[PDB]
């Protein structure tokens, strides 16, 4: 098809064409000789309007030819995966062996049947305190982790990936890592992270930078998760998905949005936003009658630091629950900010307790929150006079705070803590108070 | 029909030449995989469809074809204990078929089973004058529930043959002679969604709903036909409230409705639900339920879609003249679907990104639930009594979805997590929450109990909200600060809280409590009260009052334990009271 | 009938090859399977003319059906059997009866009153509230309406107002118009029970429109009660009240089908004519000289998140002459009804007093209880802010004053008829707590009188 009939900054327009699919792969072959790929945006009789991921610099319509290949975006699916890192469109930026794929997948997948899904069950040990305890993760969920511009969410991501576990199985998470839109430093952080510990082995890597094509970032979630539900539902691993960052994804589906001339609803982004967000992460959990799953930690930064915004507000509907990192948290030098506050898992009464964790995982989770609650608000109120509105009791309680932000929570990013640790030094830090304010009947389980 | 052609195919909307026979809102088979769109638009004969699935793929020249209807549902016998989605797609059957764990692209199966034998039973005699909403017959569908073969609406004439006989839903039950000839009646028939079942006329739901659940039938009552919205703040044993609704009220059957809820929280309503046992029968609830499910992930039509195929089954079941629930959780993320819906309309946004019709779509579905008169000869009186949670994002008041539902509904079960931290359940906010037919349940309550039970509620209405300016009071200055008139009132209230607020869905006796039992431990409370007042009153004070009466209050606290069998065992209570009363007389 | 559709788009319809259709001509649609469909022309243009439909286009076959344009725009069917019967939005028989045989045709739409023809608010009507008739007097021929919120109680007083409603002379030729705008089925049949319970049906014309009807037919549910109110008023020549409930409703509505037309949002959300098209309604009440009997207008709105400066309240205020304002502060301590007189007002109040209409006294009485219920009300301010000892004796009794306003006077509950007499005199009764030197007010003459 060597009809270009007109280019509008990254689209281009083919006409007279052949039975053409919307988002179809394509070629252009430029009158230099250099090669372009592409997608179909839009097709109508005549006529097929795409858009080069490249970008459309230099080309002259006459003399350059289009071919159209047939198939949309696929991942060529194998279990030479593991241990290898690739781009945004699955083509590998480390230059390894071969990798001769198995078969093609779509990117898109199918939809899980709602009666199919099994309840998350199995406790997953993160090693971080302020999870693993007071927001629990389950295999098979989608718990995701809200930050902000500048705040250490990278390096909480790569702690994730290397600690989290499933007690007493030998199962080891194969961990599907997705970056989008990240600067150089920041994803060298993490390769080099992955390399430094033994983490790439158990690993496949999605790598797509802040510089490369808008088309390419919006690939890169779908073709990580098609990778995912491919080792999990078809080779039976458990698998742990941890992608960054949402924003960058939703930020760069507006830019094609308004590329094929869409009126935005809420906030500037497409109305469509929800079912994408909900087609990605709904590409999780257990699976009835199947031996692997996919676990799913999504990573956003929250504009403006905005709660209300589209791209975390939509995302709470979606995942049960989140993980909030606060600059108020982080300035004061806490590692990881975890405020426990605002972050919630809604499932972590799935797997918590008797023969799964240890019998007091509850009540110190409840016991430690209407601590921490006072313990904000006498904080607060200590910043209208001190001391002289400040009593006996509310003294201890910014005294609890205090300790419990520092020594609890601040654990730093390379700590790796075990669930009997952790329910350890909550009942030690618990021990601040007197045995009046409530815990169960038997609460000198531990002292 | 006519067979269509795609024109263009952009995003999820799809140009169709040929579209000529087809209606607006009339549902398509999109292409070669033939995918499940509606026309929204029509210029001549090229119709614009909203294509609801995965367009990738699909190019000019592939086929359209319409099905010939709105979004419709198949009503008949196999439709009790079924799992669909928002439009009705059969989840347990999609499984079998595509032998597959996923929902594949346009892959279409009829929502019904089409095969399954019935036995059809004749209870109306050959040579019948018939209109809509007659009983041609019946079929014993469960082991609850029996299905009636109603006269599909738009047939009027004569029975000229019918026999009683073992059929599927797609064989000729019945044969009926109209103004146009012969029409074969069958055992299914299709109803549009969207578009309201026919009655006879509307009448006020005045029958107050049995829930067993204390605090509201007691203080905040629904009738059969009437509709309550519950906030569902997490943590707030929702799940728990809705399953005891699902079981313990006197509704024939139960419609659940997932509108677009997480994946791995769907599943809890999946695997809990039919595990729920009915009270009376001992079977499982399923047998007298029809649930939707709806993760997230679905087809925005199918979330959009999800309250309106219910409450269509819920009034197939009420033309029966039978009295069905109806739940959905949430209606916020049908709203969710709603406002998505309306942005890929390209409308003029309403508040907040909704579509400014948001309010006449919760009017429009409000009020398709209440006590009606069914067609038919009959005249049988059926109802739908319409429950629904809100989930508002940060959980708030502020936001339209709760405003418009309030707007139009009588009932508001305020759940509340701080009162789920103080462990008080069922967590519904006292202060906060209301019902409407409170005064109407007034009438009908007096008038089958015998007694001044209007009296006795409002009364202790004006103790909780007075328990509520005195812990004003008390958290001010200290406690002594009341003098004992004061001081007796926050226990009485405390008694209320804890001995018939305060109720255990576990708890083999306490998990139901009929409207005798309720009475009694309302008034046994009451007696109580005046009488202490009296007491105070006349030199005796607080302390004294307090310190003996730990005999009965905690004897008060095992009212709620009381079998049903043994009535007078409270009436009793009436007894001690007068004579420990007494003997601080002396 | 043409049967040439050549679009639909979402409710909005085009119909080609039309000829002499007029803008706002009504239309019916004839669709391939029998139903018919009342709609409306937004716009005529060459051989094409674009409609929409009310019910909605849903499930319409454009190539197998066909339109029918009624060559005249919205129209109420009137006669004077019309008392005592019940209509919908767009006015046909609801209630079950003998079907009514119009004497004319009447748009709806009316037409505007010459100014010079105008006839000035003059008299009184006896509301038998003691809030409205003695502090804000309702003039026959004013606007007047309900400044309220959700869950207060408005409902209640819109039926309540609607019996004791009545004339001071011959009370004979004295009807009530009565507008249900956008309201549920059981909001609609408490009025229906409250109406044919005390009979003021019997007197009544009513416009039921629910809040599940189509949204035009709310738009033209005022504007029905309206025509059929200035034809009561001036054809056969009564006194008229209208009551209208939610204006809220009504509203909600417009800005509905604002978007449907896909219209520029103004201000809030609503539409840029919000102003005028609330004018259209409000406006056609009032008097006309030499011709007996009159229009006067009781309109209903509750007021979103309780805001006034919300455009609902503020552009209505803008319009009327006047307000009646129902606060959560008065309903919270269940006074009923809950009416705030200091932020209320009536402007032609001063048409329905003195001798003749009320009586003599009405003047210093309401300038008296207003100017002292507001230093009670500062009194009660100052009583727990510097502890109830800083408000002296002076002090004191104005704030005991206040306490009995609110409670006795102000409440009277919604089933207690309160006559302009029974008003005055126990309006004199609580004004007694005063010495004679603090009532400076009242001139001399006007205080022997009153024991």
């Amino acid at each position: 098809y060597r009809t270009i009939k007109e280019v509008v900054g990254p689209l281009m327009a083919v006409e007279k064409v052949s039975g053409v699919k919307y988002e179809e792969l394509i070629e252009v072959r430029m009158q230099n000789g250099e090669i372009r790929r592409g997608q179909v945006l839009e097709v109508q009789e005549d006529k097929a309007m795409v858009q080069i991921f490249e970008g459309t610099s230099g080309i002259n319509l006459k003399n350059s030819s289009v071919r159209f290949l047939g198939h949309p975006l696929q991942l060529g699916v194998s279990e030479d995966m593991i241990g290898r890192v690739f781009d945004g469109l699955g083509r590998p930026k480390d230059n390894g062996p071969e990798i001769l794929p198995e078969k093609y997948l779509d990117i898109n997948g199918e939809v899980i049947n709602p009666i199919a899904r099994d309840y998350p069950d199995e406790f997953i040990q993160t090693g971080i305190s302020a999870i693993d305890h007071l927001n629990t993760l389950v295999r098979g969920q989608k718990l995701p982790v809200f930050s902000g511009s500048g705040l250490p969410h990278k390096e909480l991501a790569a702690q994730i990936a290397r600690q989290a576990t499933v007690l007493d199985s030998s199962d080891d998470f194969a961990v599907v890592f997705a970056a989008i839109g990240i600067t150089f430093e920041e994803a060298e952080f993490f390769m080099e992270d992955f390399r430094q510990t033994g983490a790439i082995d158990r690993s496949v890597m999605f790598m797509n930078l802040a510089n490369d094509p808008a088309i390419e970032r919006i690939a890169t979630p779908r073709m990580a998760l098609t990778a995912a539900e491919y080792l999990a539902y078809e080779k039976g691993m458990h698998v742990l998905v941890i992608m960054t960052d949402m924003t960058n994804y939703a930020e760069a589906l507006r830019e094609i949005s308004a590329a094929r001339r869409e009126v935005p609803g809420r906030r500037g982004y497409p109305g469509y936003l929800y079912t994408n967000l909900a087609t990605l992460f709904e590409r999780a959990g257990r699976i009835r009658g199947l031996k692997g799953s996919v676990t799913q930690i999504p990573i956003l930064t929250m504009p403006e630091d905005d709660k209300t915004h589209p791209i975390p507000d939509l995302t709470g509907y979606i995942t049960e629950g989140q993980i909030i990192l606060t600059r108020e948290l982080y300035k004061s030098g806490i590692q990881p900010p975890i405020d426990v506050l605002p972050s919630l898992s809604r499932l972590k009464d799935k797997g918590t307790g008797a023969g799964k964790t240890r019998e007091d995982h509850a009540a110190t989770m409840n016991q430690l929150f209407a601590a921490y609650a006072q313990g904000k608000q006498a904080k607060e109120l200590a910043v209208v006079l001190g001391e002289s509105a400040l009593s006996d009791i509310d003294k201890i309680y910014a005294k609890f705070a205090e300790r419990f932000e520092n020594e609890y929570v601040n654990q730093g990013f390379y700590t790796n803590r075990t669930i009997t640790e952790t329910l350890d030094l909550g009942w030690e830090l618990l021990a601040m108070l007197p045995r009046t304010e409530l815990r169960i009947k038997d609460d000198l389980l531990d002292k | 029909m006519q067979i269509g052609k795609i024109i263009k195919v952009s995003g999820p909307l799809v140009m169709a030449e040929n579209m000529s026979e087809a209606s607006i809102q009339d549902m398509c088979l999109v292409g070669d995989l033939g995918v499940i769109g509606e026309i929204i638009e029509m210029r001549q004969d090229v119709a614009s469809i909203q294509v609801y699935e995965e367009t990738s793929g699909i190019g000019p020249g592939e086929p359209v074809r319409s099905t010939g209807e709105a979004l419709s549902v198949e009503l008949g016998p196999g439709i009790i204990s079924q799992m669909f989605d928002g439009i009705q797609r059969p989840l347990d059957t999609f499984m079998e078929v595509t032998q597959s764990n996923f929902l594949g692209r346009g892959v279409q199966l009829p929502a019904l089973d089409h095969e399954k034998q019935w036995w059809f039973e004749a209870t109306i005699e050959e040579g019948t004058e018939v209109s809509a909403g007659d009983i041609i017959g019946y079929v014993d569908e469960t082991k609850i529930i029996q299905h009636k073969i109603m006269v599909p609406n738009g047939i009027k004439g004569t029975v000229q043959k019918i026999e009683s006989g073992s059929f599927t839903i797609d064989d000729p039950i019945c044969v009926i002679e109209t103004e146009q000839g012969l029409k074969e009646l069958t055992m299914m028939q299709k109803w549009p969604v969207r578009r309201g079942r026919p009655i006879k006329q509307k009448l006020n739901p005045d029958v107050p709903m049995i829930t067993g659940q204390r605090v509201i039938d007691t203080f905040f009552p629904v009738t059969k036909g009437g509709a309550a919205a519950v906030p569902g703040p997490f943590g707030a044993g929702k799940t728990v409230v809705q399953h005891q609704i699902a079981k313990w009220s006197d509704v024939d059957l139960v419609v659940y409705v997932g509108c677009g809820e997480r994946g791995n929280e769907m599943t809890d309503v999946v695997n809990e639900f039919p595990e729920l046992i009915d009270p009376n029968t001992g079977e499982s609830l399923m047998e007298r339920t029809v649930l939707i499910a709806n993760t997230s992930n679905m087809p925005v039509a199918a979330r959009e879609a999800s309250i309106y195929t219910g409450i269509t089954i819920a009034e197939y079941f009420r033309d029966m003249g039978y009295d069905v629930a109806i739940m959905a959780d949430s209606t916020s993320r049908w709203a969710e679907a709603l406002r998505e819906m309306s942005g890929r309309l390209e409308e003029m946004p309403g508040d907040e990104g909704y579509p400014a019709y948001l309010g006449s779509r919760l009017a429009e579905y409000y009020e398709r639930s209440g006590r009606v008169i069914a067609l038919g000869s009959d005249q049988r009186e059926g109802s739908i009594t319409a429950i629904s949670a809100v989930s508002p994002s940060g959980g708030d008041i502020s936001e339209p979805v709760t405003q418009n539902t309030l707007r139009v509904v009588k009932v508001f079960w305020g759940l509340d997590s701080s009162l789920a931290q103080k462990r008080h359940f069922p967590s519904i906010n006292w202060i906060q929450s209301y019902s409407l037919y409170s005064t109407e349940v007034g009438r009908y309550m007096d008038q089958i109990l015998q007694q001044d039970w209007s009296d006795m509620v409002t009364e202790g209405m004006r103790i909780l909200q007075e328990e509520e300016q005195l812990n004003e009071i008390v958290r001010l200055v200290g406690i002594d600060s009341l003098s004992d008139n004061d001081r007796l009132t926050l226990e009485v209230a405390k008694s209320i809280r804890e001995d018939y607020l305060q109720q255990n869905a576990f708890d083999d006796v306490d998990t139901f409590t009929s409207r005798e039992k309720q009475f009694n431990m309302l008034k046994v409370i009451l007696t109580f009260g005046k009488e202490a007042r009296k007491a105070l009153s006349l030199g005796a004070y607080f302390n004294e009052i307090m310190e003996g009466t730990v005999a009965v209050r905690e004897r008060i606290s095992r009212s709620k334990y009381i079998p049903e069998e043994e009535l007078a065992k409270i009436s009793s209570i009436n007894e001690e009271i007068k004579e420990t009363i007494q003997l601080i007389v002396s």
